[PDB]
């Protein structure tokens, strides 16, 4: 009915290995070379990536910053207001980053801030200055 | 099967239906009502059963009708017709039976039979039991032909046929009942013994053995798919051989072995690329971080109190640094699981090879064994047809003749006009009759001549093939016949008989293989046989090898043997042999080979051509179409049972019927 379990035999393959008097051992060698070529190319990127892991040797412990969390307060201090304005200038709409920069304001508070002070901190002007980069 | 039906099966006929043969002689019935046919069949079947239940004695018409019940015993022309038909086509009263009604006082018609093979001897008995005058002409000094049996003291061994290939449907079943035919079973277990450049040969372990055998079978099955489904049967105008197809199937397997390996290593690299282009981002982040840490560090050492821009600078840089220490951890995680996934891939390779050398040499034994059974290199077997007789195989385990097969042709030759040492040289057939010119094998000048109504030729296919001819036909045989001989294949295989004084092998083991080095000589002494209490080991030569071993002396051949047996059983434990015998079938001029095979470019249809008899031209032109004068039986004439003893036997029975029908008319369409 169909080729024995695990025996492989496509129409195509047969025509191809029969085609000539030694298109048999052509095709078998063509793949032996094809194989070594790929084993050599492996030996290479094994050797390339080998070097690049030596350059990451040390991880990034020397550059890690300890963990500070203070409570997320409610009141806007003048100090905090300014940090914000500058953050906006540097970050645009990235409420997430801006919240982190200030420290003690949640990403909603930051979002509200935008719309309340919007008038008085000319945030329109500021945000298009960010886009000019 | 069980009942009358079991007789039918045992006689190679369908209990439940009428054959084309029967339709030929009983057209009234088979064109008729369903009812009547089923009567007929019972009658037929029952009559057989009777013959079978006791085949040491003739079955007469009366004895038959006696044993019938109504409504079957009621119509007695039908019962008589049936009985006669069976009788005629050796379905009943064949072989060796005690006659009830002693022979016709005088004999009608004269037949010359060429060759006292089994095919011959059988027909002869039939013809004579039908009361024709029959004379056989054998060139040998002995009956059987390719049923040879070596004898010396109590040391008995078959050089010719030896195996009954199952009693289930075999007419030899009937014969084995009519003769002692001492029938041993064959214990199928065969252990293999691979050489070692001279190092002691190690048996093959059951793991290997079993695996390789299965690949072999799988490979065959493969060639069959290849033939039927893919229809791969011609190649550069020439018909594809089995060997040819096997190579192709093997290559395609080795190819697939590679293609797996390739796409596996390519899966490896396509990961390495990901790992590489990750490691780059990871180096390029670590660099941006080093810098950014410094930058933050510097901005953090601006001592307070500070104005708000320089405060923001710290907070800003602080955030931007925890942003990158974020990302480097995602990448560092990814790195971890790609490297895991990499050892996964390099842990699970696909297969190294399709078959090793040590494997491919064992497989070459399974091939030699096939080249043995078929008596020919697989390069010669027709892919499309080599296995055509496979649906007609009998049932039951295969057996051996313990007392030597020659017992049979001998028994058949009792009461027959056999002229031994009589080599036929020319066959002449004409509308008026046939004359056969023979010689005496010893002084060839001493010539003989026999006139007869009809000639039956059981000459072996190898003989019919000889060029220039060993036997001349006058007139020549037609295109269609000669072409058919040309096309068919006649193989070869030989046996070496080793007689000893003491039983140095394993007594409980029947047969055991040997695995030489190269494909090239896979057939050479590839298998050994034990049987009787007699210290006889038999060694077999097959395939391309057997043809070449005929050009090598008995002593060298017996050497190559012992060498093999020593390397298995130990150089001290292997005596020189008392009596040695080697067959040389392809060189034996009364066979010119072992037996037929379906050559590439032949088909089963040739076997039918071979059986077709010859009718001469009319003597006086425009005179009436003559009788068919020259007939053919033999192993090569029986499409469905070729190259066997039973095949020949049947072909014999068959011609006898055809001849009798021709020369003594049919009393059973009356
Ligand atoms: C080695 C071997 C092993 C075999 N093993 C088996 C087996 O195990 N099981 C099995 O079932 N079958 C087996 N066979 C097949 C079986 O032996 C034959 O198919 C069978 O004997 C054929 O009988 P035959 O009458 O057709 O031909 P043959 O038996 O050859 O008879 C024909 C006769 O014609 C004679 N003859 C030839 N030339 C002339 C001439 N010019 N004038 C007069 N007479 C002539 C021959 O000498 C011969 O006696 C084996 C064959 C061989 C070679
Ligand atoms: C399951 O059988 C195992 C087995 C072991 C030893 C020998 C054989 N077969 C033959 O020798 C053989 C049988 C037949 S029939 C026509 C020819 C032929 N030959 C050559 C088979």
């Amino acid at each position: 009915r169909k080729p024995p379990k695990g025996m492989f035999l496509s129409q195509e393959d047969v025509e191809a290995v029969s085609a000539n008097a030694t298109a048999a051992t052509t095709v078998l060698r063509q793949l032996d070379m094809e194989l070594v070529s790929v084993k050599r190319q492996i030996q290479n990127i094994k050797q390339t990536n080998s070097a690049l892991k030596e350059k990451l040797d040390g991880g990034i412990e020397p550059y890690r910053l300890p963990e500070v969390i203070q409570k997320c307060n409610a009141r806007w201090t003048t100090e905090e207001q300014l940090l914000a304005v500058q953050a906006i200038r540097k970050y645009g709409r990235d409420f997430q980053a801006i919240s982190d920069v200030i420290g003690n304001k949640s990403v909603v508070q930051v979002k509200n801030f935008f719309v309340n002070y919007r008038r008085r901190f000319n945030i329109d002007e500021v945000l298009q200055e960010w886009e000019a980069e | 099967p069980s009942g009358v039906e079991g007789a039918a099966f045992q006689s190679r006929l369908p209990h439940d239906r009428m054959t084309s043969q029967e339709a030929a002689c009983f057209p009234d019935i088979i064109s008729g009502p369903q009812q009547t046919q089923k009567v007929f069949l019972f009658i037929r079947n029952r009559t057989l059963q009777l013959w079978l239940d006791n085949p040491k004695i003739q079955l007469t018409f009366e004895a038959t009708l006696q044993q019938l019940e109504a409504p079957y015993n009621s119509d007695t022309v039908l019962v008589h017709r049936v009985h006669s038909y069976l009788e005629r086509h050796g379905l009943i009263n064949f072989g060796i039976y005690k006659r009830i009604k002693p022979l016709p006082t005088k004999k009608t018609g004269k037949v010359i039979i060429i060759g006292s093979g089994v095919s011959g001897l059988a027909a002869a008995r039939q013809l004579q039991s039908f009361g024709m005058d029959v004379t056989l002409l054998e060139a040998r000094d002995r009956v059987g032909g390719r049923v040879a049996t070596f004898r010396k003291g109590n040391y008995v061994a078959d050089l010719g046929a030896m195996v009954v290939t199952g009693l289930g449907g075999n007419p030899m079943a009937v014969v084995s009942k009519q003769v002692n035919m001492e029938l041993a079973k064959i214990k199928q277990k065969c252990p293999l013994y691979e050489a070692n450049g001279q190092a002691d040969d190690v048996k093959v372990p059951k793991e290997k053995d079993e695996m390789v055998e299965q690949e072999f079978n799988r490979l065959l099955e493969a060639t069959s798919y290849l033939s039927h489904q893919l229809d791969f049967n011609v190649l550069n105008n020439k018909p594809v051989s089995l060997g040819q197809a096997l190579e192709v199937v093997i290559q395609l397997q080795e190819k697939h072995v590679k293609d797996e390996q390739i796409e596996h290593w390519k899966k490896i690299v396509k990961t390495q690329e990901e790992l590489k282009e990750l490691l780059n981002k990871m180096v390029n982040l670590k660099e941006k971080i080093k810098e950014l840490h410094q930058q933050y560090k510097e901005a953090s050492e601006v001592k307070p109190p500070r104005d708000i821009t320089a405060e923001f600078l710290v907070k800003s840089k602080h955030r931007d640094l925890t942003a990158l220490c974020k990302e480097y951890d995602e990448l560092a995680e990814t790195q971890g699981k790609l490297e895991e996934k990499l050892q996964e891939l390099e842990a699970n390779p696909p297969s190294d090879v399709y078959l090793s050398s040590r494997d491919r040499q064992i497989l070459d034994w399974h091939f030699a064994n096939l080249e043995f059974a078929n008596a020919t290199p697989l390069s010669t077997l027709s892919l499309k047809h080599w296995d055509q007789d496979d649906d007609f195989e009998f049932t039951g385990s295969h057996l051996t003749v313990r007392n030597g097969y020659s017992c049979v042709p001998v028994a058949l030759a009792e009461g027959l006009d056999i002229k031994l040492n009589t080599a036929v040289r020319q066959v002449r057939y004409t509308a008026s009759g046939c004359e056969v010119i023979a010689v005496n094998t010893r002084s060839t000048s001493q010539t003989f001549i026999y006139k007869c109504d009809a000639v039956l030729c059981t000459l072996p296919l190898g003989v019919l093939k000889q060029q220039p001819p060993a036997v001349q036909f006058v007139p020549p045989l037609p295109e269609w016949k000669t072409s058919a001989v040309q096309r068919m294949g006649f193989g070869n295989l030989n046996k070496v008989v080793l007689c000893f004084d003491r039983v140095f092998w394993d007594p409980s083991v029947n047969l055991f293989g040997h695995v030489g080095s190269t494909t090239a000589s896979r057939g050479e002494l590839f298998l050994f046989w034990n049987l009787y209490k007699a210290p006889i080991l038999l060694a077999l030569v097959a395939g391309e090898a057997a043809g070449i071993m005929e050009n090598i002396s008995d002593d060298v051949i017996v050497g190559r043997c012992l060498a093999i047996l020593k390397g298995i059983f130990g150089s001290s434990a292997v005596p020189q042999p008392k009596e040695t015998v080697v067959s040389r079938w392809r060189a034996d001029p009364w066979a010119r080979g072992s037996y037929s095979y379906v050559a590439a470019g032949s088909s089963g249809n040739d076997y039918d051509l071979m059986a077709q008899p010859i009718t001469p031209g009319p003597s006086i032109p425009g005179a009436p179409q003559p009788i068919p004068r020259l007939f053919f039986a033999g192993e090569h004439t029986i499409r469905n049972y070729p190259a066997t003893v039973h095949g020949a036997l049947l072909s014999g029975l068959r011609e006898a019927g055809r001849i009798a029908d021709q020369f003594l008319g049919a009393m059973y369409t009356l």
